[PDB]
């Protein structure tokens, strides 16, 4: 029931080294440049 | 102004850049954020302290699964000596073929890496044998992360946040962290050693399922609640026995046999039971010490009251510390972390040479990186811990209501603290470098018997004390007319001995002139150390040359060049300072570590015994040549599974030299050099359409010192990590 | 801004004021000294924070004295 | 600047000096090939004459790198 | 004595110009303009790098922060014994004026002056950090 | 002359003057009493 | 023996490491003369090497399974075993000269300090009060006892300047 | 008629000067009733190179 399917890595190795650090880049940068009303 | 950070506006109204990387590191300085008060900042603390149980499940958790999911436990417990355990799978689009091929090993189905944490050994004792033992407690763990995760929400919703008096109730809290969370988890965990892991370990399987329907001895509880507590001892595992099996087991749960276990060359899990029974009953007792709601036990306040001695000698005593510990959380965290970063080097002390886990000493490289790695863990610790009693100082310590207690008076002789702190750094550095240097033109000028060698007779004469009859003291445990002798004798001394005795593993190795001069190097880095960081903390709050520095607060850039220059003034550089001799020391202490032991693991301890006066030989013999391996792991011709740590090697000395720039060279000249990329940037045509939004500056005076003291230790750690595991696996595994 | 502060032991040397690069100090009419005028400092939003003041101060401990605080494009000293 | 040349020459004359009383060229002029240059001898002292080094033509002594026994060949 | 009106329409000195100058600041945020009187043609050093000719009469300079502005007046008093003035110019138009505050430059004591920033005590009469802690920022005991 | 022995009494030239006698002591010893390692 | 250790006098391994040095050197002198310049040389090493090693087992040290001295340095054990030469003597040997040249040093520092101009007194040293002082300093421990119990060795906590507190 | 004579030596009590516990020469004393009127020189300077400076009347004591 646990055994994650052989596929798993092809998928989260580029989803977690790619693509979300990605979007939290993005999702800091904004935030840091952001001004306060 | 910038909305980040939201909790000080002083760096909100920055315009340039200093404002993103003070704000990150500020963040976690609460007495420094904007609206602060006392109650609102341990909430705070309570909260992030639930952030960090939750992530420390989490991290335990990940281990789990993945060696159960990767891993190959399940064949691992089978032959233990003869396979390498495997943390991880790999999966790097980057590889080539011959790296797929390279890192494919254990009969696994692709690339992995073999573990070195040494969580089978662990695992593996404690009871577990299968995959499905390894995915229950990962998801067991996910789960209590996240009960701790809500915990710390809880806690900060308005019916629930405690009140700033909760936090500073100290007999309460000291009661059930004695009795409950030490005294009851380790009777909990005695629990598992007579119910779990003793069982597995002859051969039956006790598991949530029939846990409740097997005896964990013949005569269950009758020996207990009858006193007969003797018959708990009786028929221990004999030294036959098959671990793992039921063949020579026995059926004795609680026993002081004393010494290790034959075939796995480590300690009985009877006597981890015994061990832990013992102190359980010890810390349950200790938590009923302190008053409460009930009316009994003592007060600390009290205590401290009473002991000043008559004569004057310590001046009020300890009058006031009651109010300066239980006020000051700097106080608290710096002997919290001074207690446990001396309890982590207790433990790479006593792991290495007392081997708890089953087949741990045969795993070379385990032992190796598990000594280094607390080791260097607990020299960071005590660093902090002088630190924060650095900080103490300047920003909670009162003179007014510390008049003439210890603590004041420690300020009242400092010089004489610090100058023969001096004269012990300089003395043990002037002759332990002269003896090394005297012994080095001995063997340059072709004459070793001219060489300096001091018997370590003092060491010796502790190592007969304990039962080694090697050197002929004839002292104590090593003379059988002794008392000390006879009354062990029918305990645990028989075991004991036998293990002291056994010169094939680490029990009290044999020493000699050789770890006579590294032993007092190693005193000259604590010194030196000490030294550094004490000075940081009693001037912390002034000096000659800045009476006033307590104003200023721990950490600033410096005063100027008036007064003759006052760089690296403030107490937050001694504490900078004092990092590179830790660095050095624990350096020190790992290389004596892995050189003594790769000569014991070979089987020629001669060439320690031989090389080691002088410093010729540790270049020689130990930094160049067991650097052959690992600087080949990829050539013009291939590469291998020690290709990663070749790469890793050089990726420590391009990071270690990187912190040079930062450390050699400071703020002004690049403040200048950006200054023309700034004019470059706005003159070019077809670029000064896009602008920046933070104003380009040089790090700061202090930022740079942390970035340098980053890179410094980030490529020492990785250089000798890589080499460490390089030079140990591929010497054996 | 950096903080500025002037001590009652000044004496009136007038050092501090000249050797001041942005103009932030000044002297004042006092009664407190043999010199009958002490150092003000009421400019100091233009404080840069090099403490040449501090280095020209004759006192002993120093009479004025400068605490970095909060940066700014002017105490930052940045021409862009 | 005369001080300086002074001080040259004193240098340039301790190793012409050297070359005539501490030197195995006479020797080197016969056998260049096979014999290594050496114009400095060291005392035995505290074990150091170890650094007399076998340089060749019945003659021990450190070997030197600055080419001054080419030098003096050529001229 | 009173505060002087900047004059835009003042000759500038002989100069040829350099990479030193003015940045996208003055054009947003501020710059600065130093202005005197020369008695005779003469030759002075950029702060910005470089020489110029001072004209006979009004001389006028834009820099772009303040202390370009006095590091040109030190030299202007010491060397050719000129007394100079500088403001603050804003981009909306406003300008403010400075050195001389009060038309006395600040080395020498006048009356008028209010002190500021003056602490009636010395630097050892200050209470400890712990009493001013949780102040609701970061404040040190000198500021109290 | 009184000046030139003032120049010998000064700092560098006194050190220089006792440790080449401290150091020919020492290495004078030596030469007559080779390898010392034991008082005996 | 002690702590394991044998007489380097009845050690193997110590009279091995003497033949290894004269192999070594006996290898390169058959490559001179017999009364050479070079041959004189190598054959007073060869005297010199054998007369240390007869010395140090005359000496009656300690070898370990290296074949070298090993020194002991617990006066209990040295003076029990007749090792007080190795580190035990030469304590009190050095403490003597350590504390002359320091005792002298100082007797020279309070010298000038009552003198108008101590700074110049010290770049530009008084050779003749050097030479004095040096002479004196042979019965130091006497001197430096005497000012101990007196009380004048120390100087007073209120004329010591110190940080504030 | 206030403070110590001239020439006199006396010993600093001021905790934040570089001559504390140490002793000095009395140089003058102003009889204007300014704040610190005695002045005090040194014969070994502080790390500016001072050697004078102003002391209260009760920041300072006599030599003994
Ligand atoms: C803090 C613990 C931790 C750490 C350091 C790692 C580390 C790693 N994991 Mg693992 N993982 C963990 C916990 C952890 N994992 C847990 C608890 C689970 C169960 C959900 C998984 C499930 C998981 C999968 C399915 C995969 C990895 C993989 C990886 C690798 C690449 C990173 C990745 O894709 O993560 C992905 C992480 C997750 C999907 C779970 C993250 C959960 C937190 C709360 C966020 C890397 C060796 C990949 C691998 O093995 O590549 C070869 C891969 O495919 N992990
Ligand atoms: C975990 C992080 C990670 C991952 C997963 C990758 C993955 C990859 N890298 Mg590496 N790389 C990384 C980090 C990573 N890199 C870092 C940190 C650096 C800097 C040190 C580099 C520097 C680097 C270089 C310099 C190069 C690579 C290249 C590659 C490729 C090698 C395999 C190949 O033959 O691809 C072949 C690739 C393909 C057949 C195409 C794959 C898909 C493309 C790239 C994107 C498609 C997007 C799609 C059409 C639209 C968007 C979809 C999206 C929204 C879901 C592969 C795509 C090589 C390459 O080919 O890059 C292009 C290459 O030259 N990387
Ligand atoms: C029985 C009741 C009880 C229990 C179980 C706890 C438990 C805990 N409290 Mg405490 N607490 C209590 C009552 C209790 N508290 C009361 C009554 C009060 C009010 C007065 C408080 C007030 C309080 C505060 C204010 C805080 C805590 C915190 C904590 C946590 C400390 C961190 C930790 O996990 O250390 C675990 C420590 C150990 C298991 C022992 C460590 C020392 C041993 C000797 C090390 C070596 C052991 C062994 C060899 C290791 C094996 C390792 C393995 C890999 C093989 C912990 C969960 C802190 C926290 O984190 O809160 C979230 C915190 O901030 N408590
Ligand atoms: C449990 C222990 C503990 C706790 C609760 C704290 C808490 C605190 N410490 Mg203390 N400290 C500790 C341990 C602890 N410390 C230890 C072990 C040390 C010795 C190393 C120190 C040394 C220390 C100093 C010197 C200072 C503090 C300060 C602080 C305060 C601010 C922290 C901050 O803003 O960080 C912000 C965090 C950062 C800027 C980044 C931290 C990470 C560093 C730079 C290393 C990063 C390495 C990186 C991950 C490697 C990447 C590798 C690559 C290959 C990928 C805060 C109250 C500061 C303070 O204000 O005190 C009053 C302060 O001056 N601490
Ligand atoms: C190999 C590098 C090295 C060395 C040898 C030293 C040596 C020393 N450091 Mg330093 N240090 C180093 C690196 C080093 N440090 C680094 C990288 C840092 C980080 C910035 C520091 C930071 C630091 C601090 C913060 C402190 C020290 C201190 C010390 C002293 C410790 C006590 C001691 O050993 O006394 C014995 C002395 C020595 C071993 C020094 C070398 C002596 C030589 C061999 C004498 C040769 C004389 C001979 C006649 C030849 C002269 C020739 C010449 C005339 C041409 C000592 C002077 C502490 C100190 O000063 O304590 C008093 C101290 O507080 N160090
Ligand atoms: C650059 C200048 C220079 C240098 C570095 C040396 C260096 C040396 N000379 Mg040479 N020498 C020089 C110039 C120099 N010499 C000149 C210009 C002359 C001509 C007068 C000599 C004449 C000379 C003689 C006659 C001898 C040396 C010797 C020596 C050695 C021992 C010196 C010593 O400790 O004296 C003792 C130290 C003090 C008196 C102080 C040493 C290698 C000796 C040698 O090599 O013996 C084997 C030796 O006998 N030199
Ligand atoms: C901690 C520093 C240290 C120590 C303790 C020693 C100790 C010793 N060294 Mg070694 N040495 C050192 C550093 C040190 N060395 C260094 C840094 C170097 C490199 C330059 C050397 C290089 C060196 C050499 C090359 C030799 C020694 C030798 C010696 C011996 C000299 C005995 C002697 O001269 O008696 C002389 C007797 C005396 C009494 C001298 C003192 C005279 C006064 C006037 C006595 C006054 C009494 C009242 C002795 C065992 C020699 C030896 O044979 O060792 C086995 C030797 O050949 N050393
Ligand atoms: C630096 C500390 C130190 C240490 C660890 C030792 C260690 C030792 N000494 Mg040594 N000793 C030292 C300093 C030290 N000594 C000093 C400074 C002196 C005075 C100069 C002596 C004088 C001395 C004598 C006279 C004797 C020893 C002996 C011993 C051994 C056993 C007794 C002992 O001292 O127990 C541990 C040490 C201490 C607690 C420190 C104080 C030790 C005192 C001074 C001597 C105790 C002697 C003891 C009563 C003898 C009883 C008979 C014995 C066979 C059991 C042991 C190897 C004995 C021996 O040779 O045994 C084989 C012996 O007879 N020592
Ligand atoms: C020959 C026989 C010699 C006997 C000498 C006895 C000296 C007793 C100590 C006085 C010392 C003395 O004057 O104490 C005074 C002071 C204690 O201060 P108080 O204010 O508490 O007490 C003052 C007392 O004088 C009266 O109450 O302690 C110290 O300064 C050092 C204490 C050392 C404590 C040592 C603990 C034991 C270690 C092991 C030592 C070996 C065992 C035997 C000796 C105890
Ligand atoms: C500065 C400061 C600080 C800090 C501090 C520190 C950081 C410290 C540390 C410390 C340390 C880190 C210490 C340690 C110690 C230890 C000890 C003291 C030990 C002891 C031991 C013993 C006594 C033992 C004994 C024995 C033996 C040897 C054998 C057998 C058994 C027995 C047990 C008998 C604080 C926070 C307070 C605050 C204020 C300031
Ligand atoms: S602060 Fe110092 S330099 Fe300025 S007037 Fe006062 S005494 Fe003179
Ligand atoms: S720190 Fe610099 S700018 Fe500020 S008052 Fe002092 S001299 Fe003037």
């Amino acid at each position: 029931p646990f055994v994650p399917p052989s596929w798993a890595p092809s998928v989260f190795v580029p989803l977690t080294g790619l693509v979300l650090p990605a979007i939290a880049m993005a999702t800091l940068f904004v935030y840091i440049e952001k001004e306060a009303p | 102004t910038k909305l980040f950070p939201k909790f000080s506006q002083g760096l909100a109204q920055d315009p340039t850049t200093r404002r993103i990387w003070y704000g990150l590191a500020m963040a976690h300085d609460f007495e420094s954020h904007d609206g602060m008060t006392e109650e609102n900042l341990y909430q705070k603390i309570f909260a992030s302290h639930f952030g960090q149980l939750s992530i420390i499940f989490l991290w335990t958790s990940g281990n789990l699964f993945h060696v159960a999911w990767q891993g190959n436990f399940e064949q691992w417990v089978t032959d233990p000596v003869h396979i390498r355990p495997i943390a991880h799978a790999i999966w790097d689009p980057h590889f080539g073929q011959p790296a797929v091929e390279a890192f494919t090993r254990g009969g696994a189905s692709g690339p992995v890496n073999i573990s070195t944490s040494g969580v089978y050994q662990w695992w593996y004792t404690i009871g577990m044998r299968t995959n499905q033992d390894l995915y229950v407690g990962s998801v067991f763990l996910a789960l209590v992360s996240a009960i701790f995760l809500f915990a710390g929400w809880l806690h900060l919703q308005p019916n629930f946040q405690p009140s700033l008096s909760w936090f500073k109730d100290a007999e309460s809290r000291l009661n059930h962290h004695l009795s409950g969370l030490f005294g009851v988890s380790s009777l909990a965990w005695t629990g598992h050693l007579v119910h779990v892991a003793i069982p597995e370990s002859r051969g039956q399987h006790v598991g949530w399922d029939n846990f409740l329907s097997v005896l964990p001895h013949p005569q269950g509880l009758t020996p207990f609640f009858t006193g007969n507590w003797a018959a708990y001892a009786q028929s221990p595992d004999t030294a036959s026995h098959v671990f793992g099996t039921a063949q020579g087991s026995g059926q004795a749960i609680l026993t002081f046999l004393g010494g290790f276990h034959p075939q796995t060359q480590s300690l009985w899990l009877t006597d981890m039971a015994h061990h832990h029974l013992a102190i359980a009953v010890i810390f349950i007792v200790a938590g009923h010490m302190y008053r409460t709601n009930f009316g009994i036990g003592h007060r600390m306040q009290a205590i401290l009251e009473a002991h000043t001695p008559p004569s004057g000698s310590l001046g009020a005593g300890h009058k006031g510390l009651f109010d300066t510990v239980n006020n000051s959380l700097h106080f608290q965290l710096g002997l919290a972390l001074a207690s446990v970063g001396t309890i982590t080097s207790l433990v790479a002390q006593h792991m290495y040479s007392l081997p708890p886990y089953a087949f741990q000493a045969i795993d070379f490289t385990t032992q190796a990186a598990l000594y280094t790695h607390h080791q260097y863990i607990a020299g960071f610790i005590m660093c902090g811990a002088f630190a924060h009693g650095a900080i103490f100082f300047i920003r909670d310590y009162d003179p007014e209501q510390n008049k003439g207690n210890v603590l004041a008076r420690m300020l009242d002789h400092k010089e004489a603290l610090i100058s023969h702190l001096s004269w012990v750094s300089l003395f043990l550095g002037f002759h332990t470098l002269g003896l090394y240097v005297h012994n080095d033109v001995m063997q340059a000028f072709g004459t070793p018997e001219k060489q300096i060698l001091i018997e370590p007779v003092f060491a010796q004469w502790i190592q007969a004390a304990h039962g080694k009859a090697l050197y002929g003291f004839d002292f104590l445990l090593s003379s059988k007319t002794s008392a000390a002798f006879a009354n062990g004798q029918s305990l645990w001394l028989p075991g004991w001995l036998d293990a002291i005795n056994n010169n094939q593993n680490s029990l009290f190795l044999t020493i000699g002139p050789g770890d006579f001069l590294v032993h007092h190097a190693i005193a000259l880095g604590l010194h030196t150390t000490t030294l550094i960081l004490v000075k940081g903390a009693l001037d912390a709050r002034g000096s000659k040359l800045m009476p006033d520095k307590k104003d200023f607060g721990y950490s600033f850039p410096c005063d100027g060049p008036g007064r003759g220059g006052t760089c690296d003034i403030s107490a937050y550089d001694a504490f900078y300072l004092a990092v590179f001799w830790m660095l050095n020391t624990i350096g020190w202490v790992t290389f004596y570590w892995h050189w003594k032991h790769l000569t014991l693991w070979q089987g020629n301890v001669a060439q320690f015994d031989e090389s080691s006066t002088y410093l010729m030989g540790w270049l020689r013999d130990y930094l160049w040549l067991n650097s052959s391996q690992l600087i080949n792991g990829y050539n013009p011709f291939g590469m291998n599974s020690l290709s990663v740590w070749a790469w890793t090697f050089l990726f420590g000395h391009l990071i270690y030299a990187t912190g040079f720039m930062f450390l050699i060279s400071w703020r002004g000249y690049w403040q200048e050099l950006i200054e023309t990329l700034v004019w470059a940037h706005e003159k070019t045509p077809l670029a000064n359409l896009v602008y920046w939004k933070d104003k380009p500056v040089a790090l700061s005076i202090v930022q740079a010192r942390l970035v340098g003291l980053a890179h410094f230790s980030v490529g020492y750690i990785f250089t000798y990590a890589a080499f460490l595991i390089a030079s140990t696996s591929g010497r054996f595994g | 801004a950096h903080i500025v502060k002037i001590y009652d032991t000044c004496i009136g040397c007038t050092q501090c004021v000249r050797a001041c690069p942005l103009d932030v100090l000044e002297m004042v009419p006092w009664d407190g000294c043999k010199a009958s005028q002490m150092a003000s400092a009421p400019r100091t939003e233009d404080c840069v924070g090099c403490k040449r003041c501090e280095t020209a101060c004759p006192t002993d401990f120093l009479s004025v004295r400068v605490y970095l605080g909060s940066e700014s494009t002017r105490s930052m000293g940045l021409s862009y | 600047h005369f001080g300086q040349l002074g001080i040259i020459f004193i240098w340039l004359s301790g190793m012409y000096f050297h070359g005539a009383r501490f030197s195995n060229y006479e020797a080197w002029l016969s056998d260049p090939t096979h014999i290594k240059p050496s114009a400095q001898v060291v005392w035995p002292i505290v074990g150091q004459e170890i650094l007399n080094g076998d340089v060749g033509g019945g003659f021990q002594g450190i070997q030197i790198t600055s080419g001054f026994f080419q030098l003096w060949r050529a001229s | 004595w009173t505060v002087p009106t900047l004059n835009p329409d003042t000759p500038s000195p002989i100069f040829g110009g350099s990479t030193g100058g003015l940045l996208r600041k003055a054009q947003t945020e501020e710059f600065y303009v130093i202005t005197w009187e020369a008695k005779k043609e003469q030759i002075f050093e950029m702060p910005t790098g470089g020489a110029a000719i001072m004209r006979q009469g009004p001389n006028l300079l834009k820099f772009g922060k303040k202390e370009q502005c006095l590091a040109l007046t030190t030299q202007l008093r010491n060397k050719f014994k000129l007394t100079p003035c500088f403001y603050r110019v804003f981009p909306d138009g406003k300008v403010q004026y400075l050195h001389p505050a009060d038309g006395v430059y600040p080395e020498k004591v006048n009356a008028g002056r209010v002190g500021a920033n003056q602490n009636m005590r010395r630097i050892g009469q200050n209470v400890n950090p712990i009493k001013v802690k949780f102040s609701g920022r970061m404040m040190s005991p000198a500021e109290i | 002359m009184k000046d030139f022995t003032t120049y010998l009494s000064t700092a560098p030239v006194i050190a220089t003057i006792w440790f080449t006698f401290t150091a020919g002591l020492l290495i004078e010893i030596n030469r007559y009493f080779p390898d010392p390692l034991v008082f005996s | 023996d002690i702590a394991g250790l044998t007489p380097c006098s009845e050690s193997k391994a110590y009279a091995k490491l003497e033949k290894k040095e004269l192999k070594t050197l006996e290898k390169r002198l058959k490559q001179y003369e017999a009364d050479s310049a070079p041959a004189v040389a190598l054959k007073a090493t060869m005297e010199r090497t054998k007369a240390r090693f007869a010395n140090y087992a005359k000496a009656g040290l300690l070898c370990g399974n290296d074949g070298l001295p090993h020194l002991i340095a617990d006066p209990g054990l040295a003076l029990k075993y007749g090792h007080a030469g190795e580190v035990f003597i030469p304590t009190f040997g050095f403490l003597y000269v350590a504390g002359y040249i320091g005792y002298v040093g100082r007797q020279y520092l309070i010298a000038v300090k009552g003198e108008a101009k101590p700074t110049d007194k010290e770049i530009i040293i008084d050779v003749p009060l050097a030479t004095k002082l040096a002479w004196q300093g042979a019965g130091w421990p006497l001197a430096a006892v005497q000012e101990l119990q007196r009380g004048t060795l120390l100087e007073k906590e209120e004329n010591i300047t110190v940080s504030p507190r | 008629e206030v403070g110590p004579k001239r020439g006199s030596l006396v010993k600093i009590l001021r905790p934040e000067s570089y001559w504390f516990n140490q002793v000095g020469k009395v140089v003058s004393v102003d009889q204007s009733g300014v704040r610190y009127p005695v002045v005090v020189r040194f014969e070994n300077q502080n790390y500016a190179g001072v050697t004078t400076n102003n002391y209260a009347l009760d920041e300072v004591v006599a030599a003994k």
